[PDB]
C-alpha cells in the first residue's frame, strides 16, 4: 500500500513561531491527504482534508501545502494549547494508511518544581511493600535529576521515574519518582529524603521525614 | 478517492 512518512518526528518551539510538519507519500496521492491533531489523552481530530481544505472551527494559523506525493502542515504561531501529536493520512487508495506522527512541544521560560515527600501509610506497611512517593510539580523544562537518600545513603536502584505530558495551559510537566522496598528494610531505616536539582532551582531541594 | 473522498 502507500507509505506515508512524516518529518521530524518531534519538535518543539516557543509560542508564536512558525513551525512545519513535512509528509512524504511513497507515490503521488493527488491531494488526497488530510491532517488530524490528537491532544493528551483524547482522540484525535481532523485539521484539514484535500491537504489544504480547513474543517469548520479550525483556528486559521493552520494551513496546509503540497502536491504529488510531498505535503506540509504549518502552524503559524504556536499556541499553548497545541501541544500534540499531528497526523497525515492519505485516502487516494485503500487501505487507508497514515504517517508514523510529528509530536509537538511547547518552549517556555524555565519554571522550578514544588518537591513533595509522601511517606507510606501503614496500611501499606501492612501489605508487604512500602513505596515513598517523590513529587515535582509544575516544571520546564523537563528534564530534572531526583536521588534518594536513606539515612544520608544514596538509594537508586529501586526507584521509577513516571512524566505526565505537557500540559496544554502552562506547558509544564510533573514527575514523579517512587521508591520501593521491603517492610523490614523500610522499618530499619529512620529518615527518608529526595534531593532535586533543576534549572529553576538555584540550590538543590531536600525533602525529608522521619520514620516513626 | 477514497474515504472521506469518495464519489457517488
Amino acid at each position: 500500500d502507500i507509505q506515508m512518512t512524516q518529518s521530524p518526528s518531534s519538535l518543539s518551539a516557543s509560542v508564536g513561531d512558525r513551525v512545519t510538519i513535512t509528509c512524504r507519500a511513497s507515490q503521488g496521492i493527488d491531494n488526497n491527504l488530510s491532517w488530524y491533531q490528537q491532544k493528551p489523552g483524547k482522540a484525535p481530530m481532523r485539521l484539514m482534508h484535500h491537504s489544504s481544505t480547513l474543517e469548520t472551527g479550525v483556528p486559521s494559523r493552520f494551513s496546509g501545502s503540497g502536491s504529488g506525493a510531498d505535503y506540509s502542515l504549518t502552524i503559524s504561531g504556536l499556541q499553548p494549547e497545541d501541544v500534540a501529536i499531528y497526523y497525515c493520512q492519505q485516502y487516494e487508495n485503500f487501505p487507508i494508511t497514515f504517517g508514523g506522527g510529528t509530536k509537538v512541544e511547547i518552549k517556555r521560560t524555565v519554571a522550578a518544581p514544588s518537591v513533595f515527600i509522601f511517606p507510606p501509610s501503614e496500611d501499606q506497611v501492612k501489605s508487604g511493600t512500602v513505596s515513598v512517593v517523590c513529587l515535582l510539580n509544575n516544571f520546564y523544562p523537563r528534564e530534572a535529576s531526583v536521588k534518594w537518600k536513606v539515612d544520608g545513603v544514596l538509594k537508586t536502584g529501586n526507584s521509577q521515574e513516571s512524566v505526565t505530558e505537557q500540559d496544554s495551559k502552562d506547558n509544564t510537566y510533573s514527575l514523579s519518582s517512587t521508591l520501593t522496598l521491603s517492610n523490614t528494610d523500610y522499618q530499619s531505616h529512620n529518615v527518608y529524603a529526595c534531593e532535586v536539582t533543576h534549572q529553576g532551582l538555584s540550590s538543590p531541594v531536600t525533602k525529608s521525614f522521619n520514620r516513626g | 478517492a477514497v474515504g472521506i473522498g469518495a464519489v457517488f
